[PDB]
């Protein structure tokens, strides 16, 4: 695939540090500042019950995979513009790969 | 006799291109240690020291102020006020090597214009000619105000730097950024969640959370949410008083108007007590990284 | 019906400030993925990618060469003289989706210019202009050169690429960069020690390396110095052919005037079979990020 | 110090990597491309013993120490210009950390 493979353990580090404020993981978790990623990977953007999205978000109407994950992830408004989600942006490509390796498994 | 005048002197045949270069080299130094402070990173260090150097200054005899760049004598650079700055100086420190012609004072107030403008904020214009003055023109320790106080402290405090109160409640938009650590301060917490992008949540957490007022673990008494976010009492006061009330209510609704009236109080807060010759150049208004492509 | 006619169009509303910011994005890439190929880097892969696309272009009929940015298809993909160039190909697409209006040729061919450049080789004007062609125009494998070769059929293949023998040793030039992989093409080893910056080192190699001819561990035969360099034969031909040896002896004398030669070679190499309107504007010269203090 | 102390590990693969083609750190080690690097540190530039230097790294004369290494292994040619060596620079500040930890102890 085009997105490799990254560390687990460092992925996990990254979103805690730059992702939990906003959002949570576990299955039945609550919605916070951004919605709950369960379920994210195989899942069209804008589209978590009980989450109130930016029109961008939903018209978007990306199914959200390890590439345009990363993608979205390097620079959130350049991807989605008009999104509401305040980020950075993960500019180094590791990063990306350990974050959405962690990612993957953990919205299993 | 006569009163202390700085007159801004420009750093000689340089021009916006070698300022900009130095801009990048501080935007790109941003970037590349995005570890620092739990993946916080430099941004917020970086515009709470332009703040402190800065907020030395004294309208009355002129004296502090960002012209001298005399931070980076002992006396000043030990401020108990200043704990926790060392990493900003020494952030910038490799910068000053690669451009020793710039003035200290320059680059101090260029690394938070960077850091804001590399956070999404608002376009700062700034300017150069800052002369390093002898350690004997450095302040005295007591300058900087104290966050255990209320909103008639914050009002009188701020008089000092000529800022009146739409001015002071714009400048502390400013803490959304980063947040307090106890080591250095005896605070402890973030403002919010979104801590190294440049947005008006400081003035929408002030009156959309439900805050408590407890002692932290170094005793010191600090505003909470259940959210996990913390308030200076300096801050909270902001609310507590009718017309920093109505201030913060037309920033937490209007971003635009946030960005632009931050944008002007934040290059008074660096230009305070520079004299401006005639001839010197117009403000420069520095690309970021993204607009070249980064 | 003639030789097909490519009409470089540029694409719309973009002007030299649009492809600087291509140019920095992949130039930024260049730097920070400094791992790949034991700290090669990935600039002799963009090099050799560019030469890829540009090479299959026939003179007879106009089939092939940059214009179409074919190599996107399966068939040229697949290409096992491609072996490798998969790597390239994966380096560039994140930047694809960053610039999506860019051509899939001018993104190929601009790389190229790009890991030159920044390997601190000469300037490369660059055109825009190639347009994404259906995959029907394909063209079939086999077009591209075979390295167990003497110096005729060098000079005969070039001749399809209208090539004459200053043109070739010039761009015979860029073996100097990365190194042959056994797991690619059959032959193993770099052509000197500066293996990912630009110089006239391949001239000087062929010249005052000890060559011996060996089989490697795939049982093709090339020529390897005691030091521990290769060459492949159709780079050793160029000593062997007496046309071609003075022209080495001349850049390897003389790295500007081979700076100077390359620099022509090239551009028309990433420029066959292009046809450039009477509007069309002049080509580009990017600005290195070192220029720019990026 | 400016400079900080890494990984003598890590930089051992990044000389490995990037210098051992035209430099050794062994003592008495022969020259190749590049001079032979043992007892660098603390001596002056152009000052091995058998190597044919260029007139720009004599008249260069700089006592190398930990800092000033690192300024010339981020751009060579332009901390020396018209030096002979030909090398990219080691732009990550780690990298030079790492590196130059390494060197400190093979040229001692
Ligand atoms: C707040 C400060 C956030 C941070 C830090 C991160 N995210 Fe976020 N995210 C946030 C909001 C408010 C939104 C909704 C935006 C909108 O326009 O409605 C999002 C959205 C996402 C999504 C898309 C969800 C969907 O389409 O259903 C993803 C996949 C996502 N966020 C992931 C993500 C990651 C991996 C982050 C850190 C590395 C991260 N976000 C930071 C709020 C905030
Ligand atoms: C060839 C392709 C080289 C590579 C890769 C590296 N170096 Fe180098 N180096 C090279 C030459 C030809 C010279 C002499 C320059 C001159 O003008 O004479 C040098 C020089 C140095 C020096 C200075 C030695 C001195 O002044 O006595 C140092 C300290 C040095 N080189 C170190 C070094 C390191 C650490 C490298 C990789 C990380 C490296 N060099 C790469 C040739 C080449
Ligand atoms: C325009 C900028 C600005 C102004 C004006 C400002 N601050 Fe802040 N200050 C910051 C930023 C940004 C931080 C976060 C630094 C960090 O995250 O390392 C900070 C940090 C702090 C801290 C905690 C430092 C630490 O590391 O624990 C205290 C205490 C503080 N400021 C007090 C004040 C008080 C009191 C006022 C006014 C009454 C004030 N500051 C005005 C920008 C400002
Ligand atoms: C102007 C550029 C250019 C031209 C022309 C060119 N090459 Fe090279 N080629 C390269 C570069 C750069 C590499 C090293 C790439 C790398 O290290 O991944 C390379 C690598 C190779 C390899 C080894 C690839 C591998 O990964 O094993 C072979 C085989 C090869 N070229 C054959 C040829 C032959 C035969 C010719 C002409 C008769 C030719 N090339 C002309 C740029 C060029
Ligand atoms: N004192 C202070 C300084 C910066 C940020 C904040 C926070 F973000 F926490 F409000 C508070
Ligand atoms: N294809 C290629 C690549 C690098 C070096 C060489 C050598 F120097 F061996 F010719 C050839």
């Amino acid at each position: 695939t085009e997105f490799k493979a990254g560390s687990a353990k460092k992925g996990a580090t990254l979103f805690k540090t730059r992702c939990l404020q906003c959002h949570t993981v576990e299955k039945g978790g609550p919605h916070k500042v951004g919605p709950n990623l369960h379920g994210i990977f195989g899942r069209h953007s804008g589209q978590a019950e009980g989450y109130s999205y930016t029109d961008a978000n939903i018209k978007k109407n990306v199914l959200w995979d390890e590439n345009n994950m990363s993608e979205y992830l390097t620079n959130p408004k350049k991807y989605i513009p008009g999104t509401k989600m305040a980020f950075g942006g993960l500019k180094k490509e590791k990063d990306r790969n350990d974050l959405i390796t962690y990612l993957k498994k953990a919205c299993e | 006799t006569t009163p202390l005048v700085h007159v801004a002197s420009v750093e000689k045949g340089r021009s916006y291109e070698d300022f900009q270069k130095v801009y990048n080299a501080i935007a790109l130094k941003l970037r590349e240690d995005d570890e620092y402070d739990n993946y916080i990173g430099y941004g917020p260090v970086l515009v709470r020291l332009a703040w402190h150097i800065s907020g030395t200054w004294d309208k009355h005899d002129n004296t502090g102020g960002s012209y001298g760049g005399t931070y980076r004598f002992k006396k000043e650079f030990n401020d108990p006020s200043n704990a926790g700055l060392q990493n900003g100086f020494k952030f910038l420190e490799p910068i000053h090597k690669e451009f020793p012609w710039i003035s200290s004072g320059d680059l101090f107030s260029l690394g938070g214009v960077t850091a804001v403008q590399e956070m999404q904020g608002p376009k700062i214009p700034w300017r150069c000619g800052r002369v390093d003055t002898p350690e004997d023109t450095t302040p005295d320790n007591g300058r900087l105000p104290d966050a255990d106080k209320d909103a008639g402290y914050v009002r009188t405090f701020f008089q000092r730097l000529n800022m009146n109160d739409r001015e002071v409640v714009a400048l502390m938009g400013a803490h959304a950024l980063g947040k307090t650590h106890l080591k250095n301060s005896g605070y402890e917490g973030p403002g919010g969640a979104a801590n190294n992008v440049f947005t008006n949540e400081f003035y929408l957490n002030l009156l959309n959370e439900d805050w408590k007022l407890e002692k932290n673990d170094a005793n010191n008494e600090q505003w909470d949410s259940k959210s996990g976010y913390m308030m200076l009492p300096t801050d909270y006061s902001l609310i507590q008083d009718p017309k920093y009330l109505s201030i913060v209510k037309e920033y937490a609704n209007d971003q635009d108007k946030f960005f632009k009236d931050f944008s002007k109080a934040f290059e008074k807060l660096l230009e305070n007590g520079i004299t401006f010759p005639k001839d010197a150049p117009s403000p420069f208004i520095f690309k970021t990284l993204e607009e070249q492509g980064l």
